[PDB]
């Protein structure tokens, strides 16, 4: 419905924007890797603009319009009232404006590309390239009004999430007895509250330099452009952990469900997940190790970036101990979660070498960084986004999803996306710079190998669309015959099959005990816990 | 009289971490003693000639 | 916490079962611990199937005893210690049934 | 003649929760200018009884099928979390004890009869 | 130096301040293989030998003696890694005794070097600009997008201090073989120090984005011998 | 009848404890109204009316200093620095209007190309 | 003053809430006029400004 | 037999950013030649410093700022 | 969707009972989201003279 | 009992009715963002489309507040658990409003602790005549300091039970947030350095320019509380539209006391 | 008692048994187990094990018998279609690089070997 | 007198299957280089 205030109809409007914009985030990802398959400007004619335009069109659409409105918006607004037993969210109307300002932020981005210049600044919109002396058009003004409309989407959803799980939980649910996915959006809604004013100041200080020539960062005037480097990345690394703490929430539940065991040391899992967000503020200069910082400052930021391996490493070793003792039911959400423990591990170790200030001088703005963050974004924040769909969509929509067709969609993602991003470390370790339209002739090797895998990942997205179509049409027929899997938890070894049908769902959370799909007033009387 | 049988999985993580360090340890000994000492031997053989 | 304190915790729970649900539940978290129990525990589990009159929940005892035994000879020593209780009741092994 | 409540026992729905008139030249004293939902909880706070239930459930006994645990509701799907018999025994497990069908707590063993109201 | 097609490693070293980076990166990845060995072996014993286990050991939650172990054990690994890192970070900015100063200013699509120390016989600061030779004006044998026309030369076995800045948008000064990278912010000017151990050409690239032609400016550095250096310097 | 006994037992002691905590709501708001009314009219307002005319004592001479500036035309203006008038993308609401508001007496923007 | 009478109107009317006051016909009928003007004229200037024709 | 020679450490500016090492040496050269140039040798030591590590578009910039009397830093000690 | 909860009712689509095939309005929604960069690839290249 | 008790809610939380204000505000921000980034590069000719798009955003937000005032005293679903939510929901909004000034405090300290080479070694740069703190900016403080000392008896006399005392303390508080707007408008016209005079005219006219913009929002928030107290809305025990504004009043008398000690006393 | 023709081979007969008989044979069975065991019929003793712990409904595997051979027959027909879809757009594309075609690389080494570029490793540069 | 072999019967095909799947999951760029050196 159009101006509805129901807190779970907004969450499906969120999810009709992720897969829309994630398609355009992939089609812009297609053209970039198609142009980079061979030396010489093949498909683009000679234009290096429209390549630096389709990089910021691809990085904004995938971060601010795919992973953020689906992890924080999609699975946030649907499951944060449900798993705490709230009837709706706390402020229901500003939950609606947190959605509808995103398609207006979608219009302000596509109209930033059609205007004659095109934002050729990269995702980090650096000041003297995006000052009015270089980009004279109104293109990048619309490209930061899109980041203004997205910032007030994620801010006004984060205020709604803090004050939901602080007083709208049910009777016996204290803060210690909370689900891990509720704690994960509760930590994340504090970082969105404590980093977006730093972005929305630093973006506005860039808008005032162009249209009002106030010289916040213009050099003729003493405006140092390293201030924007400090100001953007104080948002930028908290923004990085905001896309991955809900990634840690869903994996903490798919593992605990498809392996019939509780999470190993749950109260020590929440401490490690909260000490990422507190430690995430104390590092931002590891994106600018080589701008000219003094040696004692580089010695600090190489230590405080190494400390983040401690609480993240606790969470990986806790997930290994959870699936160890118990049974394992290898359905397709468990396949996405069991590959999250490997691909986020290899993308976390690559950041450890990058965290050294004395080693980053041979790695900054090479493809060793681009091969690093895709192993924790296109495999950390997307695998958990795919796992979050296949674990809950028979409950949300009410229709099963043709399980044996979903197995090959995972397998074409895992062997598909690994063909792109694994040779990307080889281009950066040899010296290929970042954001180049075409490369020197000695880089035609792995740029051809990493271009075949772009079509394996894109065909996987097209196979996901047919699964998304086969779940809707004849989705009811998939739970009356032997296509899909119905019960996520098979009975125990001494459970009778006629006694399993009395007590079916052995869930440790509310959202599987509701009707499928849940009603519009799912709690007209409060639930009680222990 | 059946003797009391216990601890069948406590012996399956002590004998699994040990075979996890000794399976990456002889994966990392090839890197530093068989690959890093391959390139650094080619360096100080080549730089031995450029004093002559 | 102990092993003899594990027996006299489950020698009681199979003496208050009254129902099929409270036998298959108590048998479920009798094998879901670390150790496999002594046969003094598993004797009550067979006896508590006659309290509720259900045969295949007394067959899965000897099917779960085979999996959680850690050594093939010990499966032949649990069966040999259960000389009479398998024979007085009459529940057979699953392999002898060959289903 | 809708006749506002002035006590909890006489409500008869939202027609009689209007409250009396406001005096001129003074503040509203919060008893004469309420509306009908915060008016109802104000009448509860003027008595001892709290209107909205905030109580964790009975977690002192286990309860067999001969002697279950009753959970007073206003519908037929009051969700129950039964983390243990001293309320710290096992992990949580959520149940939906509906009318004429109890829930049975596959881990712990408690029985929950609805008593729907 | 020259990148190789289908390569997987660094380029060949030319600087002891880059020779330490190769010693640091191999010492770091020596410890990132034990951890990847431990993770990927635990993720195959658990997946194989517990997808068939029907009875789930659902009564182990705390593990007190193993949570303390994986708290200090990443703390021991990162403390071992830091001491090669803290030595190399300090000992890469020893600018105590240089011998020649080179400036390098990037004019948004091309570089401009100037050896402004009056050390030659003419009496002026020698300066020139270096553009990439275009695709029309190529000659058969050049390295495309890597080989410019009028390169920068330096002596060997002598300490040289670069001074890198710009008078336009921010863009980087990067050579992978010497291991130097300073982003050249136009309000300021950074400096690096790196002597070259062996003569020969080194190629580099510009890594920070500057606009349209971000790729079309390499930094050709051909270190020559010192009596051959002063022949070029007194001439040009 | 069926399904209709009552609602809940009267606690009957929270009342005359919650209402007894609400009788002190007025009793505490009487003194803290009296504590702040004396400081806002006999402490803070003596600081207002004493220094507002002190501030209006320098207004009559600093506007006179503004009257000094346009008294002489002074085409020999001090030739302001490189940063004093940034004009990349000149302003869109006005012709050569520097800000949203500026008096012309002290914001002349005299161009000296020479 | 006028609050208890407005309690009798806004409760038990079954109209949309923003319409419920009697003094609302001359609020939204001008507001829906000047909102439909101010939302299309930014969109109408879009395809001319893409080509590059300004004032 | 050691021809090449330039500016040493100058420990008051030890870090990587040398944007004021160019500047402070430039002012101290123009402070010397105005305020009691004792000879042209013992304050052209500054002239050897700022001719290095200062771009030749920066030197003509401050030469214009001191030409029109609009230079930022104080060079007139008198 | 504020009333009439059901299996196909909580979605702003209209899956069953459609006058047209649904796969028109499903794949014709994502191809709009997939060909929206190519129209930005078109009109920016066409503005730059080349075709 | 159980018949009349079943004719109400069971949870204290308020379920709002669907209303088309969060969509119309969303079509007012798009028509603002499009009309702004067009008119700054020509493309329109006059400043009329911004003057209407900013006007329709102001009207479509004052009609959102027309619903919440009716939802709180004409239907009145703000219970004890809802009022804790609004008081805590605003308290998270004011945290971002405080931290948005940390971006304009970092900008000053990055431009004053390490002084620049393009301007002089000093701070403020040479030629720019800075604002003296022993003048009218001190009058901007003592007016604002007493404003936080005259709204806090207008709140206490509201609970005490007299309108004429609590209304007099709000009228002379609303004038203090329009004297401070006026005396920071007079100073913004009798200064000597513009928005485009380097950085000292830039970081100064954004850390105080944004604070001047919030005082218009505080004087409007102090305006509806005078309208509601005259029209008999705020009770003696239920006022969340007033306890919200006292938080906004004291927090703006905190960040001004950082603006005064940094941009005036520490600057000169 | 109960007929031997009723529960004989209750492995394939339980699926596609009608629903009103499927819950009828257990009601005939569950009355009979109130007796001392090893008096039951030997195919009847098998048949109660398929009801309580069989592979039907619940305890069905996540993948059937013909799924692991179907998963590998959809992945390898997705690789050998994506690379087939790779060559089609690789055909309809721009002109190749000028310097890539193998004639530069025979003598760009002579530029490199004259200057001693890569002393270890390799400067071979020959990719066609 | 038994327990070393009953783990040794399982772990010895485990450490061989693991290196078989790790050398494909990590060493697969060694295959594309070996064929087409061109
Ligand atoms: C959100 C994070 C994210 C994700 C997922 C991706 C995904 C991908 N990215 Fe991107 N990328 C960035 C963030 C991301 N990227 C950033 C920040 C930059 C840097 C910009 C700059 O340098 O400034 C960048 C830059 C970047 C470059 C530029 C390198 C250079 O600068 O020259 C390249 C080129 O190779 C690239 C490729 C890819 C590819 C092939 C994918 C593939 O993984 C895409 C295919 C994967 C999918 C098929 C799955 C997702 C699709 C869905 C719709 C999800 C559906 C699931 C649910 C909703 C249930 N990316
Ligand atoms: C969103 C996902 C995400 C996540 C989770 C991370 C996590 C980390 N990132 Fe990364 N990173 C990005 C995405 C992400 N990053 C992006 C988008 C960029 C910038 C690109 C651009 O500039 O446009 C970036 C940039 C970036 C840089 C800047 C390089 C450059 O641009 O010059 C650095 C360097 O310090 C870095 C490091 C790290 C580290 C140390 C972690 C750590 O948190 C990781 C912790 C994980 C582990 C360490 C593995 C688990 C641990 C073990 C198995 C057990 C413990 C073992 C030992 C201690 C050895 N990241
Ligand atoms: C959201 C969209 C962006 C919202 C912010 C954009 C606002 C831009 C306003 C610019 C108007 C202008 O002309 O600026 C100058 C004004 C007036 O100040 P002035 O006239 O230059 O003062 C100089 C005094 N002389 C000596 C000349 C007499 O100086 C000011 O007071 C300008 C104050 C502007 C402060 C904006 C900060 C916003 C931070 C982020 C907030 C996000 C929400
Ligand atoms: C930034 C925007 C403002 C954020 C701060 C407001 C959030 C805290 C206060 C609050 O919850 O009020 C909400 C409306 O305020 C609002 O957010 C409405 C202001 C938005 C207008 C934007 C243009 C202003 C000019 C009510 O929200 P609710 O209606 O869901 O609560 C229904 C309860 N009965
Ligand atoms: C752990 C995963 C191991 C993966 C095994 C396959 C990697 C490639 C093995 C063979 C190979 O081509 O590289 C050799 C060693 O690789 C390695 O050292 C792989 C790192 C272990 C070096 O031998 P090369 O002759 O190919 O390269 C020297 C050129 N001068
Ligand atoms: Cu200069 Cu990129
Ligand atoms: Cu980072
Ligand atoms: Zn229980």
């Amino acid at each position: 419905w159009l101006y509805s205030t129901n807190a779970k109809d907004i969450a499906v409007l969120y999810f009709m924007l992720a897969i829309f914009s994630g398609m355009a985030g992939t089609a812009m990802s297609l053209i970039i890797r198609l142009e980079l398959a061979a030396p010489g400007s093949q498909y683009l004619h000679g234009n290096s603009q429209l390549f630096n335009v389709l990089v910021v069109g691809h990085a904004v659409l995938m971060i601010f319009f795919l992973v953020m409105p689906a992890l924080i918006g999609g699975f946030g607004n649907y499951l944060l009232p449900l798993m705490i037993g709230a009837t709706d969210t706390a402020f229901p109307r500003i939950n609606n404006i947190a959605f509808w300002v995103l398609p207006m932020g979608l219009v302000c981005l596509v109209t930033s590309t059609l205007v004659e210049s095109g934002a050729g600044t990269g995702w980090t919109v650096y000041p003297p390239l995006s000052s009015i002396q270089a980009h004279s058009g109104p293109s990048v003004d619309l490209a930061i009004f899109a980041l203004h409309l997205t910032s007030i989407s994620s801010l006004l959803g984060a205020i709604n999430f803090i004050v939901t799980t602080l007083n709208m939980r049910t009777n016996g649910m204290t803060m210690h007895k909370l689900p891990l996915f509720v704690w994960s959006i509760f930590i994340t809604a504090f970082l969105l509250l404590l980093s977006l004013p730093v972005l929305s100041a630093g973006i506005t200080m860039l808008l005032l330099d162009r249209n009002f020539n106030t010289s916040f960062f213009e050099v003729s005037g003493g405006g140092d452009p390293i201030l924007y480097e400090h100001l953007f990345w104080f948002f930028g690394h908290p923004e990085v952990y905001i896309l991955i703490i809900p990634g840690f929430g869903i994996i903490s539940h798919v593992v605990s469900t498809y392996s019939k065991k509780p999470v190993f040391g749950e109260i020590s899992m929440v401490y490690a997940m909260a000490s990422i967000g507190l430690l995430g503020f104390l590092v931002w200069s590891h994106h600018m190790y080589i701008v000219g910082l003094d040696a004692d400052t580089r010695a600090y930021f190489t230590s405080a970036t190494m400390i983040i391996a401690i609480p993240t490493g606790i969470k990986i070793f806790s997930w290994l101990a959870t699936i160890h003792g118990g049974s394992i039911r290898l359905a397709t959400p468990m396949l996405y979660a069991i590959a999250f423990l490997f691909l986020f591990t290899m993308g976390g170790l690559t950041g450890v070498a990058l965290a050294n200030a004395s080693l980053d001088v041979a790695f900054h703005d090479t493809y060793y960084v681009v091969g690093h963050f895709h192993y924790v974004l296109s495999m950390g924040a997307i695998f958990s986004l795919f796992a979050g769909y296949y674990y809950w969509s028979p409950q949300i929509l009410g229709l099963n999803y043709n399980e044996k067709l979903a197995q090959i969609q995972f397998w074409l993602i895992f062997i598909g996306a690994n063909v792109i991003f694994f040779p990307m470390h080889f281009l950066g370790i040899n010296g290929m710079p970042r954001r180049i339209p075409d490369y020197p002739d000695a880089f035609a090797g792995w740029n051809y190998v990493a271009s075949i895998g772009s079509f394996i990942a894109t065909l996987s997205l097209f196979l996901f669309i047919y699964i998304l179509y086969d779940q809707l049409v004849n989705g009811l027929n998939n739970k009356v015959n032997n296509k899909s899997v119905i019960y996520n938890k098979a009975p125990d070894f001494v459970e009778s099959n006629t006694i399993f049908n009395l007590n079916t769902v052995k869930s440790s959370s509310i959202e599987f005990l509701l009707t499928s799909p849940p009603a519009v007033h799912s709690f007209n009387t409060p639930a009680v816990q222990s | 009289t059946i003797a009391p049988i216990t601890g069948t999985i406590k012996r399956r993580v002590i004998m699994d971490i040990v075979l996890g360090f000794s399976l990456g340890g002889v994966m990392a000994s090839y890197w530093w003693w068989g690959f890093h000492m391959d390139k650094i031997n080619k360096r100080e053989k080549f730089y031995a000639e450029l004093a002559e | 916490e102990t092993f003899e304190e594990f027996t006299a915790r489950y020698e009681k729970e199979f003496d208050e079962a009254y129902d099929l649900f409270e036998v298959q539940r108590v048998l479920n978290n009798c094998f879901s611990y670390d150790l496999v129990p002594a046969p003094a525990v598993i004797e009550k589990a067979l006896r508590a199937a006659r309290r509720v009159n259900d045969l295949p929940t007394a067959i899965r005892v000897f099917e779960a005893l085979k999996y959680k035994v850690e050594n093939e000879d010990q499966y032949k020593a649990y069966l040999d210690e259960l000389k009479d209780v398998r024979q007085e009741l009459g529940v057979p092994l699953k392999e002898e049934l060959f289903p | 003649v809708v006749k506002t409540a002035q006590n909890l026992a006489e409500v008869n729905g939202p027609e009689t929760l209007i409250g009396p008139g406001a005096k001129e030249g003074t503040v509203p004293t919060d008893l004469d200018q309420e509306t009908g939902l915060a008016r109802l909880e104000l009448l509860g706070k003027l008595e001892g009884i709290d209107v909205f239930d905030t109580k964790p459930l009975d977690s002192s006994r286990k309860g067999t099928m001969k002697d279950p645990i009753i959970i007073e509701s206003y519908d037929d799907y009051r969700y129950v979390g039964c983390t243990g018999s001293p309320a710290g025994s096992h992990t949580i497990m959520w149940l939906k004890p509906t009318v004429n069908e109890v829930a049975r707590c596959w881990e712990c063993g408690s029985v929950y009869k609805l008593n729907p109201v | 130096d020259v990148p190789t097609p289908y390569a997987c490693y660094f380029q060949d070293s030319a600087t002891p301040n880059q020779e330490g980076i190769l010693e640091l990166h191999d010492n770091i990845m020596f410890y990132l293989l034990v951890i990847l060995g431990l993770v990927s072996w635990m993720l195959y014993t658990i997946v194989m030998t517990y997808s068939k286990n029907p009875i789930a050991y659902k009564y182990i939650k705390h593990g007190q003696t193993i949570e303390v172990i994986w708290t200090i054990f990443p703390a021991v690994i990162l403390l071992i890694i830091a001491f090669p890192s803290f030595i190399l970070l300090y000992l890469c900015d020893e600018v105590i005794s240089p011998a020649m100063t080179i400036k390098a200013i990037g004019y948004q699509w091309y570089w401009k070097y100037e050896y402004s120390d009056f050390i030659n016989d003419s009496g002026e600061t020698v300066e020139f600009e270096s553009y990439v030779i275009p695709d029309e004006l190529l000659e058969e044998g050049q390295l495309r997008l890597l080989d410019t026309d009028t390169s920068m030369v330096v002596p060997v076995d002598t300490h040289i201090r670069f001074v890198v800045t710009a008078a336009d948008v921010i863009h980087d000064f990067a050579i992978p073989s010497l291991g130097i990278k300073v982003d050249a912010t136009p309000g300021r000017l950074n400096q690096v120090s790196a002597l070259i151990q062996r003569e020969g050409v080194f190629y580099g690239a510009c890594s920070e984005l500057c606009g349209t032609g971000h790729a079309n400016m390499p930094i050709k550095i051909e270190a020559v011998s010192l009596p051959k250096f002063l022949e070029w310097l007194n001439e040009q | 009848n069926a399904l209709k006994p009552a609602f809940g037992p009267p606690d009957k002691v929270a009342a005359q404890k919650f209402k007894e905590s609400l009788m002190a709501t007025e009793k505490h708001a009487k003194d803290t109204s009296n504590m702040w009314v004396k400081i806002s009219v006999w402490v803070a307002l003596p600081a207002i009316a004493l220094t507002a005319v002190n501030t209006y004592f320098v207004e009559k001479e600093h506007a006179e200093h503004r009257e000094h500036l346009k008294h002489v035309p002074d085409s020999e203006w001090p030739r302001d620095y490189e940063f004093m008038n940034i004009r990349s993308k000149p302003f869109f609401w006005g012709d050569g209007d520097k800000t949203l508001f500026w008096n012309p007496v002290v914001n002349r923007h005299i161009e000296h190309d020479d | 003053n006028k609050v208890i009478q407005l309690q009798k109107i806004f409760q038990s009317s079954t109209k949309p809430l923003w319409w419920r006051h009697p003094r609302s016909a001359l609020y939204l009928y001008p507001f829906y006029a000047i909102f439909a003007v101010a939302v299309v004229t930014p969109l109408l200037y879009i395809p001319n400004a893409i080509r590059g024709i300004k004032a | 037999n050691s021809p090449l020679h330039t500016v040493g450490f100058d420990a008051r500016f030890p870090q990587q950013n040398q944007t004021k090492h160019c500047w402070q040496s430039y002012v101290d050269y123009h402070k010397c030649v105005n305020m009691k140039g004792e000879d042209f040798a013992p304050c052209k030591v500054f002239w050897k410093t700022y001719n290095a590590l200062c771009p030749l578009d920066w030197i003509e910039k401050w030469d214009d700022q001191r030409e029109k009397g609009i230079f930022a830093g104080d060079i007139n000690s008198d | 969707v504020h009333f009439k909860d059901g299996v196909y009712e909580n979605i702003p689509f209209k899956v069953k009972g459609r006058k047209t095939p649904y796969a028109l309005s499903h794949f014709g929604f994502f191809a709009i989201g997939f060909a929206v960069p190519f129209v930005a690839c078109y009109v920016q290249l066409k503005k730059s003279g080349a075709f | 009992t159980h018949l009349e008790r079943s004719r109400h809610q069971q949870h204290p939380f308020h379920m709002v009715m669907p209303s088309p204000w969060p969509i119309v505000v969303s079509f007012a921000l798009l028509s603002l963002a499009l009309s702004t980034a067009l008119t700054m590069h020509g493309y329109i000719g006059n400043m009329n489309m911004v003057y209407l798009a900013l006007f329709v955003l102001l009207t479509s937000s004052i009609l959102w507040f027309r619903d919440i005032v009716a939802e709180a005293t004409y239907l009145g679903d703000h219970t004890m658990a809802v009022r804790k939510g609004i008081n805590l929901g605003f308290l998270m909004f004011v945290l971002s409003e405080v931290l948005i000034f940390a971006g304009l405090f970092w900008a000053y300290f990055h431009s004053a602790m390490s002084p620049d080479v393009t301007l002089g070694a000093c701070w403020p740069p040479v030629g720019i005549e800075a604002v003296q703190p022993t003048e009218l900016p001190l009058l901007n403080t003592i007016i604002l300091l007493s404003s936080g000392a005259t709204v806090t008896y207008s709140h206490h006399a509201l609970i005490a039970g007299n309108r004429n005392k609590a209304l007099s303390g709000l009228l002379i508080t609303f004038w203090l947030i329009v004297i401070f707007v006026t005396c920071q408008y007079i100073e913004y016209t009798n200064a000597a350095f513009t928005i485009s005079d380097g950085v000292y005219g830039s970081v100064f006219y954004a850390g105080t320019g944004l604070h001047f913009l919030h005082m218009v929002m505080l004087a409007a928030m102090l305006g509806v509380n005078y309208w509601r107290m005259r029209n008999y809305h705020l009770t003696a025990g239920h006022h969340v539209g007033y306890e919200t504004t006292i938080i906004y009043t004291h927090v703006l008398d905190v960040i001004w006391l950082f603006l005064y000690v940094v941009f005036y006393w520490w600057g000169v | 008692a109960l007929s031997n023709a009723a529960v004989m081979d209750l492995q394939s007969r339980w699926e596609n048994m009608p629903s009103t008989e499927q819950q009828d044979i257990v009601s005939k069975l569950s009355e009979r187990q109130k007796l001392p065991w090893a008096q039951l019929t030997e195919p009847e003793k098998q048949a109660v094990w398929y009801i309580s712990y069989g592979e039907w409904g619940p305890r069905r595997p996540v993948l059937n018998k013909g799924d692991s051979s179907f998963i590998a027959k959809g992945v390898a027909a997705g690789l050998l279609f994506s690379v087939g879809l790779f060559a089609v757009v690789r055909m309809a594309g721009g002109q190749d690089a000028k310097t890539m075609n193998k004639e530069w690389q025979l003598k760009s080494d002579e530029y490199l070997k004259s200057k001693n570029a890569n002393p270890w490793g390799g400067y071979s540069q020959v990719q066609s | 007198e038994s327990w070393v072999i009953t783990e040794g019967r399982r772990l010895i095909p485990e450490i061989f299957q693991w290196s078989a799947v790790l050398s494909v999951c990590l060493g697969w760029p060694g295959a594309v280089y070996f064929f087409s050196k061109a």
